[PDB]
């Protein structure tokens, strides 16, 4: 096609691997620091809105204590360097693995049943309009 | 507990100086039409007055910026040349 | 005398605007964040040891609960958007204005009296052992 | 309370890759003296063998600092001229 929308697609991909040392980056950084006990295992990517779009809304609904705790953490440490401007509260994207527990099985939530399921953990026999 | 989570991988992402709530350009509103439209309507061609995205994450009426490029072309919140990859908001 | 500790002299007052540039910085980056009511009013400085040599010892006393958690949040805060800088903690500088209470005379303790005071509104009647 | 604190004016120094505990040049200690001195004392003559402060608040020794220096002055660690600002420590 030529370079025209090759450029946009480099600028994707280096969104890519500098999210991964912005990775390997807050690792040293959750050794000096981590005070949120939810924020263990992280793999935060920064990337910028210029080259990826917003899914359908970006929401921000209620953040499960452990995840929570996390989104705190990334938001604190997002904004100490943009002052005010902190993660970007959004849950339509992203994964997670759930340690469940006869073995200790591990699930996986796209960061769609986290919430749900705290919600669960936290009281059982919920419904709709729970 | 009965479920613990272990690992998590949000993706955060992040603005610069977009200011959700006004333009650097014109200082007007992140709405509210631009100096050049003034008012919401006041001929705005079935709205095509729109927001503006950079690749250093900033901000502007479309207008606001397009007519900055007949003057100036290096983005007014840094010094990056600036390119016009993200529309809308 | 020429050009020769002016350099210094230069080094020191840059640090001193510049500091005054941070404490712009740190009051934006505590209205995204500052949750606890320990920092109402907070004028924390970056000096660079390079310029600035050590008083005495630099020592380690107890800090109180309001300085506690407004020194908490300022190291939070500087281990992390910071290039490899380390938050030092020392008593032996700076000072304070402690807000008592027939009307509210706000007092002043320079770094010294914080302590002691703090440990009195805990449990007065006390003395030199304690 | 009786007391209540409302303002507070800390004074926050910091440190680069100083590694309190490591010299990045000949990598021994931030004491225990240097490779060009071995031992504590082994002729350190009265124990002249000290820390030197960059302005870009680096710490590596004397003699170990003088050859970087001899040769060419950018700091091991970052990108700094590196000047003989404060000493000791
Ligand atoms: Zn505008
Ligand atoms: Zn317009
Ligand atoms: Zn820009
Ligand atoms: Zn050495
Ligand atoms: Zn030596
Ligand atoms: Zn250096």
């Amino acid at each position: 096609c030529g370079c025209q929308f090759t450029s946009k697609l480099e600028g994707m991909f280096r969104d890519m691997s500098i999210s991964n040392t912005t990775m390997d980056e807050f690792r040293q950084h959750l050794q000096a620091t981590g005070v949120s006990l939810g924020g263990v295992d992280l793999t935060v990517r920064v990337l910028t809105t210029g080259y990826w779009p917003t899914q359908s809304a970006t929401p921000k609904c209620n953040i499960p204590p452990a995840p929570r705790h996390a989104f705190e953490i990334f938001r604190r440490f997002y904004l100490a360097k943009h002052s005010g401007r902190q993660l970007t509260l959004q849950h339509h994207m992203g994964s997670a693995d759930l340690n469940a527990t006869t073995r200790k099985h591990i699930l996986q939530v796209s960061t769609f049943q986290m919430t749900i399921l705290m919600l669960f953990n936290n009281r059982e026999k919920y419904t709709f309009e729970e | 507990k009965r479920f613990e989570v272990k690992k998590w991988n949000a993706v955060a992402l992040w603005a610069w100086d977009i200011v959700v709530d006004n333009c650097a350009i014109c200082r007007n509103h992140i709405m509210d039409l631009c100096i050049e439209c003034q008012a919401n309507q006041a001929s705005a061609t079935s709205e095509e007055c729109t927001v503006a995205w950079g690749v250093c994450n900033h901000a502007f009426h479309f207008h606001c910026i397009s007519r900055w490029l007949k003057t100036r072309q290096v983005c007014p919140l840094d010094n990056r040349e600036w390119e016009f990859q993200k529309y809308g908001h």
